[PDB]
């Protein structure tokens, strides 16, 4: 996943 | 690990530069780190708010005002870039007081580390400030290079004072080959150099 | 009440594995990645990598791409790093973290697991005075204790049982050629104390069962 942070993703 | 010395109540302002938001951290030794800021400039909870976070361009910014001894730590920024996240090194905030020099000891080798075939021969520099100084070994006027390691104490709570040793590692065939051991220490708080040194076995 | 709590040390061989393991409580296990960190001794943090625990998803760091597997069971509420084909520069402390509730810093950290990696076997110190000087007074003496070539970290030194407290200053450990650590112990007394007072350094190195308590007295 390319997001800081898992709800991003 | 960039080293920065501040009086107390002085002001310190801490660079990072990176190519959206900027977090950073607050650790010391023995510890795990404790989130500091968020969001480039939002004080993390349970922080001072003698701490500040800023950013413009790519440059962010973490300033300390009127520091306190608690704030002696190291501090480091992390943000996320592409496909990670990334730490930057972390720059160790210490406490900056008078020059104080150091009181120098010489050790020699005991009896019974000798009757195994190796000498260690020790050099103490007791509570001094700053950090920085430097221990020239002698062995019969020749200096030694390469045979000596040391060891520095964190910063004294109370003195805000360093220690360090110096050890001397020779064989004891070279140790009984020489005569007169000789260790001299220059410091900031040293108008000249103080050299302590013992004749072998005196 | 968000807690996270680490497997304890492990002390390897190079080529050796080591799995470690994060038992998280406080909070729904599923909601959010388990980060994983590295930090070497006196060094920075990195990031290594991190678990999705709904769908098993692991990312990794690039310079963290081979010789570590992150996981995750659901069912234990427990995150686990394997690190693989162990060597000496994978000696760290390592750590677990999860973001803050309401934004993407790493507000809640585990306790850290060391991980030292040497070829070293397990030995107990030898231990020798730093004898007071002769020439001293002034008024202050300096001595000490020598504590040589143990393995592994760390010794416990203390003076005449804990008594003896102020002025004691102990060094951390230097690791010599040899792959084994030394230490240096001392402390500043009264040169009036010397002919009278009994100096006495406590040395405990559990990992060998090594306890010696060594007599520390001017050299006649």
């Amino acid at each position: 996943c390319p997001f800081p942070a898992l709800e991003l993703c | 690990p960039d080293f920065q010395s501040v009086t107390p109540k002085e002001k310190v302002t801490i660079t990072c530069s990176a190519n959206g938001y900027m977090y950073w951290y607050q650790q010391k030794p023995d510890q795990s780190p404790k989130l500091w800021v968020h969001g480039t400039s939002n004080l993390a909870s349970g922080v001072p708010s003698r701490f500040s976070g800023s950013g413009s361009g790519t440059d962010f910014t973490l300033t300390i005002n009127s520091l306190e001894a608690e704030d002696a730590a190291t501090y480091y920024c992390h943000h996320w870039s592409n496909t990670q996240w990334t730490f930057g090194g972390g720059t160790k905030v210490e406490i900056k007081r008078t020059v104080a020099a150091p009181s120098v000891f010489i050790f020699p080798p005991s009896d019974e580390q000798l009757k195994s075939g190796t000498a260690s021969v020790v050099c103490l520099l007791n509570n001094f400030y700053p950090r920085e100084a430097k221990v020239q070994w002698k062995v019969d006027n020749a200096l030694q290079s390469g045979n000596s390691q040391e060891s520095v104490t964190e910063q004294d709570s109370k003195d805000s004072t360093y220690s360090l040793s110096s050890t001397l590692t020779l064989s004891k065939a070279d140790y009984e080959k020489h005569k007169v051991y000789a260790c001299e220490v220059t410091h900031q708080g040293l108008s000249s150099p103080v050299t302590k040194s013992f004749n072998r076995g005196e | 009440q968000v807690q996270l709590v680490q497997s304890g040390a492990e002390v390897k061989k190079p080529g050796s594995s080591v799995k470690v393991s994060c038992k998280a409580s406080g909070y729904t296990f599923t909601n959010y990645f388990m980060n994983w960190v590295r930090q070497a001794p006196g060094q920075g943090l990195e990031w290594m990598g991190r678990v999705d625990p709904e769908q098993g998803r692991a990312d990794y760091a690039e310079k963290f791409k081979k010789r570590v597997t992150i996981t995750a069971d659901k069912s234990t509420s427990t995150a686990y790093m394997e690190l693989s084909s162990l060597r000496s520069e994978d000696t760290a402390v390592y750590y677990c973290a999860r973001r803050a509730m309401d934004n993407y810093g790493f507000a809640y950290w585990g306790q850290g697991t060391l991980v030292t990696v040497s070829s070293a076997s397990t030995k107990g110190p030898s231990v020798f005075p730093l004898a007071p000087s002769s020439k001293s007074a002034g008024g202050t003496a300096a001595l000490g204790c020598l504590v040589k070539d143990y393995f592994p970290e760390p010794v416990t030194v203390s003076w005449n049982s804990g008594a003896l407290t102020s002025g004691v200053h102990t060094f951390p450990a230097v690791l010599q050629s040899s792959g084994l650590y030394s230490l240096s112990s001392v402390v500043t007394v009264p040169s009036s104390s010397l002919g009278t007072q009994t100096y006495i350094c406590n040395v405990n190195h559990k990992p060998s069962n090594t306890k010696v308590d060594k007599k520390v007295e001017p050299k006649a």
